[PDB]
């Protein structure tokens, strides 16, 4: 009956330009504010019910979004509502790397994969020293503004972690998604997501995802044909893994990620880099940091802003 | 900003509800009635005093925008609880919450049918207030209470056991008891609260070797004019609660 409402804008402030969210990714809207023109990205947060009052999921977004400040990271400018419902605006980004990538025209230089690399791994490695999962690494969750900086996005299945953890296990999109959790692993932390980036770090040469499962069964083979099988000699302790008996996978496979690839992937230390992204053992798995660090980003051709 | 949350004595006579001409000291023990209604919930439905305090700021915060003669105590608390449950991750359902604020603020009246139009209706109602604190509150769940910064600095100071519950003690009666969390950060409270918990047990920090007292190392505003006034503030509403101090009355 028309409350005092300082602190939650009108959506309508907004004009919508186009949804470019159909589908699973829940409906987003490019739009355009009313008065400046400046143009943004409006998800809807979606209530298919909840018998439980606003989503507790919805919650913790607007958290973590409200945590995560970082050249980057996807910006959340405000919450808004409707003159009932309510939008996450964000300031929009141009491109989002999924559409570049499966784009024939779109060409990359050595330098700028460099570049993207870089800029991706620097975002986990903000969001991690915030205690903070991504849980949900892929291409189509990475954009690039028209300046050419880098954003992770989509943090609607991330969740803050700590330091014996129960946490959620159907986690990541399957073809990402990293062996730990094919085996049921509750206790997980940042290495999930540095397993993605390794599979986007593939995709920006093959232009296409590196390992396309159909189930777990199918997506543990997958990657045992290209890392190597799971071996407790290999990844100390894999064993006390319920599913590990119970997996009926491969046996003889040995590591083919340098092989494979080898083709696509002109470049030695990104070959390298690569295989050290798609290490099996969570554990042995390179972070950010490490990362970071390698020759990759440190020898020529030198990292370099983007245009392609 | 950092300041919206914040305000000076002059904004908290000028509070909404004044507007609606409600007197000042009313419209403090709205606040006091609303933070019991809270706390006797919120250890009914076994969730955490951390819960219980965020539910309780975000009542205060509720109140510097709202009236307290448009939306009474007893309609804000549930749903401020209900809120503050979700966001700190100790999820209760709805239904639940709705039972539970019935028998504490009916106990004698009886619950209706979960199937009446009666009941679905408070269902509903609550749910709509959630969304009218969420808007009102501009989507700022994250709250930080004095308590972490207590048992930071109880621990830099080796406090008994007895100083440091007596200290978290009082950072609790402050939200219940002060508007304290609508005008001091909360390490500068947590200072208050150490303060007043010294005061109380007729312990002294001695000054560093430097010459520095214990709460310049928790905060570069703190004075103790301030503390001083502060801590008076505090123990005056305290000596005018009911059995309040009895709690940490030494009695031997
Ligand atoms: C997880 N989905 C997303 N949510 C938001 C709010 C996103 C977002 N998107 C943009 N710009 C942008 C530009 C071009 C494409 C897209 N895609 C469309 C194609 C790829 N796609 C999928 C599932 O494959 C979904 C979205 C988005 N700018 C800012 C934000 C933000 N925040 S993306």
């Amino acid at each position: 009956d028309s409350v005092e409402c300082p602190f939650c804008d009108e959506v309508s402030k907004y004009e919508k330009l186009a949804k470019i969210g159909q589908g699973t990714f829940g409906e987003v809207f490019k739009a355009r504010h009313r008065k400046t023109g400046q143009k943004v990205a409006l998800k809807k947060v979606l209530m298919e019910n909840e018998k439980e009052g606003f989503p507790i999921t919805a919650l913790r977004e607007i958290k973590i979004l409200q945590l995560l400040k970082h050249e980057n990271v996807v910006n959340l400018i405000e919450i808004c509502r409707t003159k009932a419902s309510i939008y996450l605006v964000f300031d929009f980004c141009e491109h989002d790397l999924a559409g570049l990538l499966s784009n024939v025209l779109v060409k990359f230089t050595l330098s700028e994969i460099k570049r993207v690399m870089q800029m991706l791994l620097n975002g986990l490695y903000y969001i991690h020293r915030n205690k903070i999962l991504h849980r949900d690494m892929k291409a189509a969750n990475v954009l690039i503004t028209r300046d050419g900086v880098l954003k992770l996005a989509d943090f609607g299945l991330a969740r803050a972690f700590s330091l014996p953890n129960r946490y959620t296990n159907r986690v990541v999109t399957l073809w990402y998604r990293p062996p730990e959790l094919l085996l049921g692993e509750r206790d997980y932390g940042p290495p999930i997501d540095l397993w993605g980036a390794g599979c986007i770090m593939a995709e920006m040469w093959t232009r296409s995802p590196i390992m396309q499962g159909n189930t777990e069964q199918h997506q543990l083979a997958l990657i045992s044909q290209l890392c190597g099988s799971i071996t407790p000699e290999v990844w100390p302790n894999v064993d006390n893994y319920e599913l590990y008996e119970k997996l009926e996978l491969v046996k003889g496979q040995k590591r083919k990620v340098k092989d494979r690839l080898k083709a696509y992937v002109r470049d030695p230390y990104a070959l390298d880099l690569i295989d050290k992204l798609l290490v099996l053992d969570p554990a042995q798995r390179i972070d950010s940091d490490d990362a970071l660090n390698h020759d990759f980003f440190w020898s020529d051709p030198m990292p370099s802003d983007l245009k392609g | 900003n950092n300041k919206r949350w914040y305000f000076t004595r002059e904004q908290l006579e000028n509070s909404p509800s004044r507007r609606f001409g409600v007197d000042p000291d009313k419209e403090l023990s709205y606040r006091q009635q609303a933070a019991n209604l809270l706390q006797d919930m919120g250890q009914r439905l076994n969730v955490s005093q951390l819960t219980i305090n965020t539910a309780i700021v975000y009542m205060h915060r509720f109140y510097m925008i709202q009236s307290f003669t448009r939306f009474p105590g007893n309609s804000v608390a549930p749903a401020a609880l209900f809120l503050a449950a979700k966001v700190e991750g100790q999820p209760k359902k709805l239904e639940h919450v709705i039972k539970v604020a019935h028998t504490c603020l009916h106990p004698q009246e009886s619950l209706p049918d979960t199937r009446s139009e009666a009941y679905l209706q408070q269902v509903q109602d609550l749910v709509i207030l959630e969304s009218i604190i969420l808007q009102t509150l501009g989507f700022e769940l994250t709250i930080d209470h004095p308590h972490t910064h207590v048992v930071k600095c109880t621990q830099l100071v080796r406090a008994s056991k007895d100083l440091a519950q007596t200290s978290y003690f009082m950072a609790t009666n402050s939200l219940h008891l002060t508007t304290f969390s609508l005008q001091y950060t909360p390490p500068v409270v947590a200072c208050v609260c150490i303060h007043l918990a010294c005061k109380w047990s007729n312990w002294e920090i001695p000054v560093s070797t430097d010459g520095k007292h214990w709460w310049e190392y928790v905060d570069a505003t703190v004075t103790l004019e301030l503390l001083d006034e502060l801590t008076h503030e505090l123990l005056q509403i305290l000596e005018k609660t009911p059995n309040r101090l009895k709690r940490i009355w030494n009695w031997r």
